[PDB]
RNA sequence: GAUGUCGGCUCAUCACAUCCUGGGGCUGAAGUAGGUCCCAAGGGUAUGGCUGUUCGCCAUUUAAAGUGGUACGCGAGCUGGGUUUAGAACGUCGUGAGACAGUUCGGUCCCUAUCUGCCGUGGGCGCUGGAGAACUGAGGGGGGCUGCUCCUAGUACGAGAGGACCGGAGUGGACGCAUCACUGGUGUUCGGGUUGUCAUGCCAAUGGCACUGCCCGGUAGCUAAAUGCGGAAGAGAUAAGUGCUGAAAGCAUCUAAGCACGAAACUUGCCCCGAGAUGAGUUCUCCCUGACCCUUUAAGGGUCCUGAAGGAACGUUGAAGACGACGACGUUGAUAGGCCGGGUGUGUAAGCGCAGCGAUGCGUUGAGCUAACCGGUACUAAUGAACCGUGAGGCUUAACCUU
RNA sequence: AAUUCCUUGUCGGGUAAGUUCCGACCUGCACGAAUGGCGUAAUGAUGGCCAGGCUGUCUCCACCCGAGACUCAGUGAAAUU
RNA sequence: CACAGGUGGUCAGGUAGAGAAUACCAAGGCGCUUGAGAGAACUCGGGUGAAGGAACUAGGCAAAAUGGUGCCGUAACUUC
RNA sequence: AGGACCGAACCGACUAAUGUUGAAAAAUUAGCGGAUGACUUGUGGCUGGGGGUGAAAGGCCAAUCAAACCGGGAGAUAGCU
């Protein structure tokens, strides 16, 4: 449950240690992102002379929540924190190389494969 | 908040027509001691359904 | 909206409430025959019920369960030695109300609350 | 096809092998009784009027006794009257189970909604509250302004207010007939049916499928 | 309720193993990719039980690469192959929330011998 | 002898000179995407940064972030930042008091709703014997939004680049309805831990008070963030527009006669209310089948007997409810409480015993307690009655009984 | 600039985005030296801005506890007209 | 007004506590001159809250939050 | 030592809510400031209306202040309603 304003982790290499949610893109006035949804972000915090640096705009997944991803038999998969995946702006693929941390199969996918293959969990 | 005219004696009436009290409907008499008393209840020298459950 | 919600608020806290129906418990099984209103007197039904049935099984943590929500050792005692065993057969139901009628003060419909065998 | 008469019994869900919870309304409908045919020449539509359940013998009045004596029924506990379409025929006494569900996919299901009683604006149109503090007087979740000024200069009709919420008819439609047990008179259905358990609810085929 | 209960009774399963808040879990999963399926393994420390007949769950709180990661389990969904109870901890509390704020050594249960 | 003035918030409603969606003609329209005009108001139609702002710029969205009216809609609905009181100060003008369509900091927003209106909910009478139910549906309301991906198809088109209509399938967003099975919140009515203090004679155990003393959990119920459903298809008549045949006008011409296509608008279809629809409707069933006096002899009044169906009252009450109302039950009974058993929650009570100087631990023991839950049970309370409501239901005409 | 109309001046910082803020520039509409000028540690229920933490302020409300509101009984106003 | 206001001095118990704070108590004194029910909206006074965390707003207004004792440690600047 | 620090009594009144025919013609609730001093308070006393007093707000001078209250001039005058 990923809303304007709500800081994620970062679950790559690309160089962001934290990121904030500016925009939940889909449709109008559409709340929230879950796990596997893209959205906009700024870097707030970032290591130096990596990929990305501060105040850099640009997009994001959810991969993992606190809120967590609901599952058809009724179970529920919750995380610590949340954390997100950097995409590229104009080709929404992953700025990084290494994914940190569990994801999940929401992210089971065309466009997010790239994920589940480097994540060391699904 | 307040009238911008005098309400007559007749809408006051009117208003009042679901203020009459209705009686009681039947008075129940007690099968031993026969007084009269509100059903389900207790009689005023303390019968119920002909027992004596009171002292008085 | 109350849907399914048992337990009067009786126009008291949690604590008033409570501190009542223990006073009030008290009062009938010492008195056997309390005249209070209506609606205290249904809810009495669900204080004063069950330390009767604690009172069949006498065990000294069942004195203490009945001291707790009696605070008072006259009324475990009566509890323990005289209704217990009076209601020792008795599959619940150990108080009848009886509706008397109104109060003068503030016409609140009144009731008799009694233990089912007095006796006097 | 005409519909069923049942009750709410609760709600379950339905695993499947796939690992799939389903969550079901479990519907009690238990042998429909027709107690009366109606025909376009004496009544001037085709319906069928159904009882189900039971009643005290003691709390049947005469003309109700009757009206279910006439169609050698036993008195059951309402009666509901079902549309047909030209093709279903029916005869009074004839008892109608849930097996006619067993062919369907969809049902909608229309029972009376729970009671909220007097609900205000925020509850029952979604009304927006007003700022809980920043100044605000008296006016938290006060439903705002009713209307213009001195133009219409009254509140148009329709206008959503404060009032009585639910204890009313409601239709779901388009619920998926999870499974139908003829034996145990059970119908389940996909999902939440409106009313509270112990209901009176009526299940038809759904018309748009 | 009866009806509810017998409907539900014939869907619950017999091989649920006894475990308790506090003890550590193997709960073996399947996990379905294309059409070919394949147990998946949550170990982790059991830090609720909502015991509901059909509708009983219980939460299993493990570590993963620094993350917490918990995963509440609906015991008789058939998602759940088998549970195991691979150590046996002590907790006087039914529920074991606090544990999230925790991390390494506080966070450790002594083990049960009862 | 007062009609409160900017913007915001809350709630909105109309118009259409239409922002999106829909339908279309011309295109300097290959396609994709546009341009322009015509029809169309059903539905939909941003969040933020800066500023008191309206606006505007900027950031990032969206199918789109429409234009206007409603006292520049809405202060007896909220705000009071702007602005127009009293304080103070800068600049500026002025000898000065003071002043500025210049700035600055600070600065009391009342009203219990009589009527209309509106949302809900009842009582009365009527509907022509009375009564209990089920209905027809005149009419009214609600709803009507759309993205993305894939297939058709890398096709039609195009030199390439790129790239469709038409039809189809799936999954979302926003809105709405229902609901609690799940995931959760709440749970001052359940259990437990714990600080301080007082009391129950003391120990031990308990209770009170300290925001529920502070907390950890948590039943039912209520609930969203949870999960089910919905918008439709279709039909009818049309808009702009496209046409067929076709004269007037030997030709031509969509039109005059005649015929057909044609859109989220209209009428329907879906949902809800609905016979106070005084035009008061229908259907099924139930009950009432006695004496008479009177006199202006008329749908007349009175007495005696009768008192039905049924209703209401009363009581136990409800996932119904402000009160009424609605629903369930009233001993031929599970309506409520209690009780039994279970479940649930808490988490191994007390007491005794063992170990330990002791705190405490272990054992008895997943114990004890356990609200609203489930399933049962007449133990308590739901009275034998009384009460209201009657006693065959107008006139006229017509047909059938019986041409 | 508590002083600048033009004006949201220009540039820079900080923010994804800054009419405010900070810094510097000088083009001081209309600063300026005891109606003081420029600084200034400390102090301030002072004005403006930023951040950490915090949160029902808000997204977007939901539930609960109490006092009212509602019902019964008793007493019994008011502005207005 | 038998009005949540105002009104000088004196006396100063116990446990905890630095304390005349604060909590609970003693002595002593009160339950505040309408009550009874119900458990709607809405208002007031409060408690809790998923995920998010100032996106609210003119303004973090209000709320929440911090809060103690001791030891360590403590920047710019400074009139030291 | 201190117009020193934190903080009760005591003195005050920055914010907010409530209330605005109030419990109250300025309070209540939560917070807030000072709290050995230019402090605060009791008793009594002095200053009198173009006068007083004023750490200065035209503030206060008995719920009244850019000239108090009461009485009188006085039926001021009112080209106005
Ligand atoms: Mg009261
Ligand atoms: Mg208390
Ligand atoms: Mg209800
Ligand atoms: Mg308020
Ligand atoms: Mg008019
Ligand atoms: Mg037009
Ligand atoms: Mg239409
Ligand atoms: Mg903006
Ligand atoms: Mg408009
Ligand atoms: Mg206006
Ligand atoms: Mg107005
Ligand atoms: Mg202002
Ligand atoms: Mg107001
Ligand atoms: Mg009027
Ligand atoms: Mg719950
Ligand atoms: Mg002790
Ligand atoms: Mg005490
Ligand atoms: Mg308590
Ligand atoms: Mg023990
Ligand atoms: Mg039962
Ligand atoms: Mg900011
Ligand atoms: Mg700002
Ligand atoms: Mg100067
Ligand atoms: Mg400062
Ligand atoms: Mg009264
Ligand atoms: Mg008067
Ligand atoms: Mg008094
Ligand atoms: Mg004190
Ligand atoms: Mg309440
Ligand atoms: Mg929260
Ligand atoms: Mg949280
Ligand atoms: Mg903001
Ligand atoms: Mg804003
Ligand atoms: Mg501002
Ligand atoms: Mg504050
Ligand atoms: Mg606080
Ligand atoms: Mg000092
Ligand atoms: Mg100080
Ligand atoms: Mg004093
Ligand atoms: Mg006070
Ligand atoms: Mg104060
Ligand atoms: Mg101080
Ligand atoms: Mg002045
Ligand atoms: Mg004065
Ligand atoms: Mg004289
Ligand atoms: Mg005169
Ligand atoms: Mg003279």
């Amino acid at each position: 449950m990923i809303q304007e304003q709500t800081m994620l982790n970062v679950a790559d290499n690309s160089g962001a240690r934290r990121v904030m949610c500016i925009k939940v893109l889909g449709g109008s006035h559409r709340r929230y992102a879950g796990v596997g949804d893209i959205i906009k972000i700024t870097i707030k915090e970032a290591i130096p002379r990596g990929k990305v640096k501060k105040g850099d705009v640009l997009k994001a997944v959810v991969v993992r929540t606190k809120k967590g991803v609901r599952r058809p038999d009724g179970s529920v998969i919750r995380f610590d924190g949340n954390a997100c995946v950097l995409l590229n702006n104009n080709s929404e693929q992953p700025i990084g190389t290494r994914i940190f941390g569990p994801v999940t199969r929401e992210l089971r996918s065309e466009k997010f494969m790239k994920i589940i293959s480097l994540a060391p969990e699904v | 908040a307040v009238q911008q005219n005098k309400p007559t004696r007749s809408k006051r009436g009117m208003r009042r027509s679901h203020d009459a009290l209705t009686a009681v409907t039947s008075l129940s008499v007690d099968k031993t001691s026969g007084e009269k008393h509100l059903r389900h209840h207790i009689t005023a020298d303390g019968y119920y359904r002909g027992r004596k459950v009171i002292a008085k | 909206m109350r849907h399914r919600k048992s337990g009067r608020q009786l126009n008291r806290n949690s604590s008033h409430r409570q501190a009542m129906f223990r006073n009030m418990a008290g009062s009938l099984v010492r008195h056997e025959i309390i005249k209070t209103t209506l609606p205290k007197a249904k809810e009495l039904r669900r204080v004063v019920e069950p330390l009767i049935t604690l009172a069949k099984t006498d065990s000294v943590a069942n004195r203490r369960l009945a001291f707790a929500r009696t605070r008072d050792n006259e009324i475990v005692a009566k509890l323990f030695n005289e209704l217990g065993p009076r209601f020792a057969s008795r599959a619940g139901g150990y108080t009848r109300i009886l509706k008397c009628g109104f109060r003068a003060g503030d016409n609140a419909p009144m009731a008799y609350i009694e233990l089912v065998d007095r006796s006097e | 096809m005409i519909g069923l008469v049942g009750k709410k019994v609760g709600m379950t869900r339905i695993f499947t092998e796939d690992g799939v919870s389903i969550p079901v309304t479990v519907i009690e409908v238990e042998a429909n009784r027709v107690t009366q045919v109606k025909d376009l020449a004496n009544d001037g539509y085709r319906a069928i009027q159904v009882t189900t359940g039971a009643k005290k013998a003691n709390r049947v009045t005469k003309p109700e006794a009757g009206h279910f004596a006439k169609a050698g029924v036993e008195a059951g506990r309402g009666l509901w009257e079902f549309r047909l379409a030209e093709g279903e025929e029916f005869t009074v006494g004839q008892s109608i189970s849930v097996e006619l569900f067993a062919d369907v996919k969809k049902v909608d299901v229309t029972g009376t909604s729970k009671g909220k009683g007097f609900a205000g604006t925020v509850k029952r149109w979604n009304f927006r509250t007003q700022d809980a503090t920043h100044g605000n007087s008296l006016s938290h979740r006060v439903p705002g302004s009713i209307g213009q000024n001195q133009t219409p200069g009254k509140v148009f009709k329709g206008k959503k207010m404060a009032g009585q919420m639910g204890n009313e008819r409601v239709t779901v439609q388009s619920l998926d007939v999870v499974r139908v047990d003829a034996e145990r008179n059970l119908l389940l259905v996909k999902g939440a049916v409106p009313g509270a358990t112990g209901s009176d609810l009526i299940v038809k085929p759904a018309v748009k499928a | 309720s009866n009806i509810i209960k017998q409907l539900e009774q014939e869907q619950m399963k017999q091989d649920v193993p006894s475990f308790r808040p506090g003890d550590t879990v193997e709960v073996k999963v399947w996990v379905v990719e294309g059409s070919k399926k394949r147990l998946q393994a949550f170990e982790g420390v059991v830090i609720a039980i909502r015991n509901r007949g059909l509708h009983s769950a219980f939460t299993v709180r493990k570590i993963s690469n620094g993350e917490g990661v918990e995963r509440v389990f609906q015991t008789h969904s058939p998602v759940v192959d088998s549970i195991s109870v691979k150590r046996r901890g002590a907790v006087r509390k039914a529920k074991l929330y606090y544990l999230r704020e925790r991390t390494g050594k506080a966070a450790r249960i002594k083990e049960r011998l009862n």
